[PDB]
């Protein structure tokens, strides 16, 4: 009984080969041979950010692009201000352990979550002005790997077990569930329109869910190993992954099949973070190796290197209005680059 | 104007008292412990935290050096990707039961893992091998389990340079340092980083198991620091 | 005759061995600071004791090479204020190895704490127990048996007024490095690993002990002018002063050189500069 | 994508010889540690084998070495196991697995119920 | 057993995504490469922005 079902899925798996290399009509790189380099990319950075006291494993960017929260192992929750390296909040965390962060579009809220598999909610405007867990989130099984709100009283969270899951703060109970994963789940990125999000997991595969119906619509199976971080695309039909082959690549939701791979042979060392330009021409990638690189999204060549770092750069972010790029690192330091003329 | 200055003097004030509770926590931070208490199955750890929802804590102090000692609970069977949030801590309890399938392989397998990690090579490791009775009416009993699941059990022979026991039986304690030397094998193969490993015997039940893991501890301190003046 | 040009010349080397020691004693030392206070990843007790140690180098080789080329009213006053100067500095250096020597004896043996905040003792006795050691000698100087700025100690109770502080924290760094040594072969003899291993626990005892076995130096610090007759005589005279420019030399480099992590800074930051300019 | 799909397997007497081959076809052979597991029809999943990146460091899991022959040919993308000798208890399920990154001499999660890097089963029985 | 229902809904779902229909990758890099170029200029890390606007100067 079991070998008619793995035949015919074998045999669907062949139709959708088949059907993707019968798509394939023309190359990327081979269309963007005739378009003039990028050039030499060189930034330097401006400010460090020297406040933690343990590594850093999340940073995410404040819609205004001026405020940054990062966590640490520490147990600890800094609000920095970016142009003038100050501080604004503090928020010591129950538990220690956290593996992710992410600063609302409003403003008002910052998550974070980690082994203690729940997610804590901080509303930093109170009348008190003090920083206090507006809410628990509790159902997850496994360890919290990435969440990013999709609005102010809804929130997608990835965890450890193969499930990722749709919360509503106002109640506090799980929404929507999305099954389908084989691994651990291990990163996450939302939509530019908040319709669609892709989950990147440890099964060395990636999946297109939408929120409103709750299922998965296509499935990108290009990788060879984990999936540690995932970037749309600006323009919200494409979006990038890294592994730990060492290799980014570009995948399309249109054309569902990869675009161009973005290896090299110098480079042995596992993919940690993934972002995007503004206007996507540039792919900052971090690494093992201690550096981070700087590709062209559309011709796969090294356009500039961001070394500087003294441990492993964990996190990665490049502010929404498109000036500064943020790396944060496992040696307690975030540093925040740009370029000038 | 006077508004951007009053704006810039509160955002001062406020990274000022942010920056003195910082300082204030930064020495309880370096002074506290931090263990990671990572048994592979169930071969005593029960016991062990009586003895002293995602990870639990047991603060235990002992002559005025804080401890934290962290059990993975509900966390999957996969560790590969949550395991590099521990190497950080100063040491990693490993417990083994040296009594489904062979236990003893399994528990060899991820210590070996854990030794050759990238990112915990730079790690300590504290081995507690319990069920020292029960391996012992194992042996006693006649039972075909370390015999037939090791072949090298047959040409080994117990070291002359330890025998503390005081009338246990000659099988069983070369049992017990066969399996050390297996644990020990294994962390001598690779010394690519700067780490130690601390096999002990945890047989008694009594308030001696908290003492090794502070003496430990304290040579994993001391090790650190002398390594990092360039005198070890 | 030959055998006094030999001693002449013998005398000439010396000397200009001594300058030579004393100048690649401050070229190291301003090198180490440079890069202890520019390189700014090494900011912690351990990096600001070197410094500070470093620092009192610079003191002790200043002043001893500006007294020794102002040596023969204005001269008067600059001379003695040079020999006080020397004095505060020779104490002062073997006051900060001490520190070191405390310091790292606290953080290897008292048991939990790992407290930051005592720096602020570290530096006050670092910087000021050989303030209160000299300034009574040169107050007991100046008042009785002035001479014109400074001379051999022709009392044993000038002589000890200015050197026995100096012999009490020595003996106290001996013990303490007795203890650090016997710390560190019980964790050699621990692990059993091999003679190499062995003989290493000897070798970072003489290479952390020589400072201490500049106690030869100070002792016959004051050289006289004209040597007595024997062979001995200028051996030693060439010795203490060889082994005062290379224990200066020594310090600057296998103190704060030797340790891996400021190594691998700094290869890091070459290699970034290499090819932020490439 | 990396579709580990094993051969061999079957009845055989005690004493017995067999041959397991796996078939990789996703990936780059030559980064990756590859290592068998089986797992009895009763019992859990059990690592029995394994060989490095390039075939240098063998080991094996106790109660099989020198009956148990693990090689691969990172030319045709192979890897093999030649088992010989059988008795009734290795009568179990065989899994090729793979650890999850390259150039790595450790690899953590082999022997668990929900891997995503091993292939499907290859009934061996002894009777 | 679970084997049964894990087959089915692999199955259910791989037919469900291959009853979408795909987009000519010469199209969809034509497209990429429209919006890259069309949003080229307004890109402050592409282009540096002289330092008398720079947040970050």
């Amino acid at each position: 009984e079991l070998d008619q079902l793995r035949q015919e899925a074998e045999q669907l798996k062949n139709q959708i080969r088949d059907a993707r290399k019968a798509c394939a009509d023309a190359t990327l790189s081979q269309i963007t041979n005739n378009i003039d380099p990028v050039g030499r990319i060189q930034m330097r950075t401006r400010r460090t950010l020297r406040g933690h006291l343990a590594k850093i494993y999340a940073m995410h960017w404040g819609t205004d692009s001026r405020l940054l929260v990062s966590a640490s192992q520490d147990g600890k929750l800094i609000i920095w201000d970016s142009y003038t390296t100050n501080k604004v909040h503090a928020i010591p965390l129950r538990s220690s352990w956290v593996m992710t962060c992410a600063y609302a579009p409003s403003g008002n809220y910052v998550a974070c979550g980690g082994l203690d598999n729940i997610c804590s909610i901080y509303n930093l405007k109170t009348r008190e002005g003090n920083v206090r867990v507006s809410r628990e989130l509790a159902g997850h099984t496994g360890y919290l790997s990435c969440c990013r709100f999709l609005d102010d009283n809804q929130i997608v969270t990835s965890s450890g077990d193969t499930t990722c899951a749709l919360w509503d703060i106002e109640t506090g109970q799980q929404t929507t569930t999305f099954t389908g994963h084989t691994g651990d789940v291990m990163s996450l990125s939302l939509a530019p329109d908040t319709r669609l999000f892709v989950s990147g997991a440890c099964d060395a595969s990636a999946k297109l869910w939408d929120v409103r119906e709750g299922m998965c619509r296509q499935t990108f199976t290009g990788h060879e190993s984990d999936i540690n971080a995932i970037c749309f695309f600006p323009n919200g039909n494409a979006f990038a992954t890294g592994s730990d082959d060492a290799t980014c690549r570009l995948f399309d939701l249109r054309a569902d099949q990869e675009l161009m791979t973005y290896s090299h042979d110098n480079i042995i060392c596992g993919i940690t973070s993934v972002s995007f330009s503004k206007s996507g021409r540039l792919l900052l990638a971090g690494y093992d190796d201690f550096n981070c690189n700087v590709w062209d999204a559309l011709k796969a060549d090294r356009a500039g290197v961001l070394a500087g770092h003294d441990n492993r750069v964990s996190c990665l972010g490049v502010t929404d209005d498109g000036m500064a790029v943020a790396t944060g690192s496992w040696d307690s330091f975030l540093k925040i680059w740009n370029g000038s003329s | 104007t006077e508004d951007q200055r009053n704006e810039e003097k509160a955002q001062r004030e406020a990274n000022k008292k942010i920056e003195k509770q910082l300082q204030k926590d930064k020495q309880v931070y370096r002074a506290t412990h931090r263990l990671l208490l990572l048994g592979a199955g169930e071969s005593g750890k029960n016991t062990i935290v009586k003895q002293m929802s995602g990870i639990f804590e047991t603060k235990f102090q002992v002559d005025k050096v804080n401890f934290h000692m962290f059990d993975v609970g509900a966390q999957r069977d996969e560790r590969r990707k949550w395991i590099q949030c521990f190497n950080d801590v100063t040491a990693i309890i490993f417990v083994v039961a040296s009594s489904q399938t062979n236990r003893l392989q399994a528990a060899l397998k991820l210590f070996d893992s854990i030794w050759n990690n990238k990112w915990l090579r730079d790690t300590s490791v504290i081995l507690f091998l319990n069920k020292q009775d029960l391996l012992a009416e194992k042996v006693l009993a006649g039972k075909s389990k370390i015999e037939d699941y090791f072949p090298e059990f047959a040409r080994y022979t117990t070291p002359e340079d330890a025998t503390p026991e005081p009338g246990e039986d000659p099988r069983v304690t070369r049992a017990k340092y066969f399996i050390r030397d297996e644990f020990l094998r294994i962390s001598t193969a690779s010394g690519d980083g700067r780490h130690y490993c601390y096999p002990h015997f945890t047989c008694a039940v009594d308030t001696e198991n908290i003492r090794r893991v502070f003496n430990d501890c304290r040579d994993i301190i001391q090790r650190m620091h002398l390594r990092q003046y360039e005198l070890l | 005759n030959e055998a006094f040009l030999d001693q002449r010349l013998i005398l000439e080397r010396l000397q200009v061995m001594y300058t030579v020691g004393y100048s690649l004693s401050l070229a190291t030392l301003l090198l180490a600071l440079l890069i202890l206070s520019l390189f700014r990843r090494l900011h912690c007790t351990r990096n600001y004791i070197h410094i500070n140690l470093f620092t009192s180098f610079m003191l002790r080789a200043a002043a001893i090479l500006s007294r020794d080329r102002l040596l023969p009213n204005q001269a008067l006053a600059a001379c003695r204020t040079a020999q006080i100067v020397t004095q505060y500095c020779v104490g002062a250096n073997y006051t900060w190895l001490l520190v070191e020597g405390v310091y790292l004896h606290s953080l290897l043996v008292l048991v939990g704490g790992s407290e930051e905040g005592h720096f602020r003792y570290y530096l006050l006795l670092g910087w000021g127990a050989p303030a209160l050691f000299v300034i009574p000698w040169v107050i007991v100087r100046y008042l009785y048996e002035n001479t014109q700025c400074w001379e051999r100690n022709e009392v044993k109770a000038i002589w000890w007024i200015i050197r026995t502080p100096i012999l009490m924290t020595i003996l106290i760094n001996f013990l303490i490095f007795i203890r650090i040594l016997g710390i560190l072969l019980s964790k050699l003899r621990t692990r059993q690993m091999r003679c190499r291993d062995y003989r290493l626990r000897l070798a970072r005892s003489t290479l952390f002990l020589v400072p201490l076995l500049g106690v030869h130096e100070v002792v016959f610090a004051p050289v006289t002018e004209e040597q007595a007759r024997g062979a001995l005589r200028f051996a030693k005279l060439g010795f203490e002063i060889f082994l005062s420019s290379f224990q200066g030399f020594l310090v600057s480099v296998l103190y704060c050189f030797i340790n891996k992590e400021v190594q691998s800074e700094i290869r890091r930051g070459w290699h970034h500069c290499r090819l932020r300019r490439s | 994508q990396v579709q580990l799909q094993e051969s061999g397997g079957g009845l055989v007497q005690p004493g017995g010889s067999l041959r397991l081959s796996c078939a990789a076809s996703g990936f780059t052979f030559s980064n990756y540690k590859m290592n068998w597991v089986r797992q009895a029809p009763g019992k859990g999943l059990e690592w029995v084998s394994d060989i490095s990146q390039s075939g240098a460091s063998i080991s094996y899991t106790g109660s099989v070495k020198g009956r148990f022959t693990i090689s691969r040919d990172n030319a045709k993308n192979t890897l093999y196991l030649q088992m010989n000798s059988l008795k009734p208890e290795d009568t179990a399920v065989y899994y090729c697995a793979r650890c999850p990154a390259p150039f790595t001499r450790d690899c953590f999660d082999v022997t668990s119920t929900t891997y995503a890097y091993r292939g499907q089963g290859t009934q061996v029985t002894v009777s | 057993t679970a084997s049964i229902a894990q087959a089915r809904k692999l199955v259910e779902q791989l037919k469900m995504e291959a009853n979408i229909d795909r987009i000519k990758v010469s199209k969809a890099a034509a497209d990429l490469m429209a919006y890259c170029e069309a949003h080229a200029k307004e890109d402050p890390l592409l282009t540096p922005v002289p330092a008398s606007e720079n947040p970050f100067r």
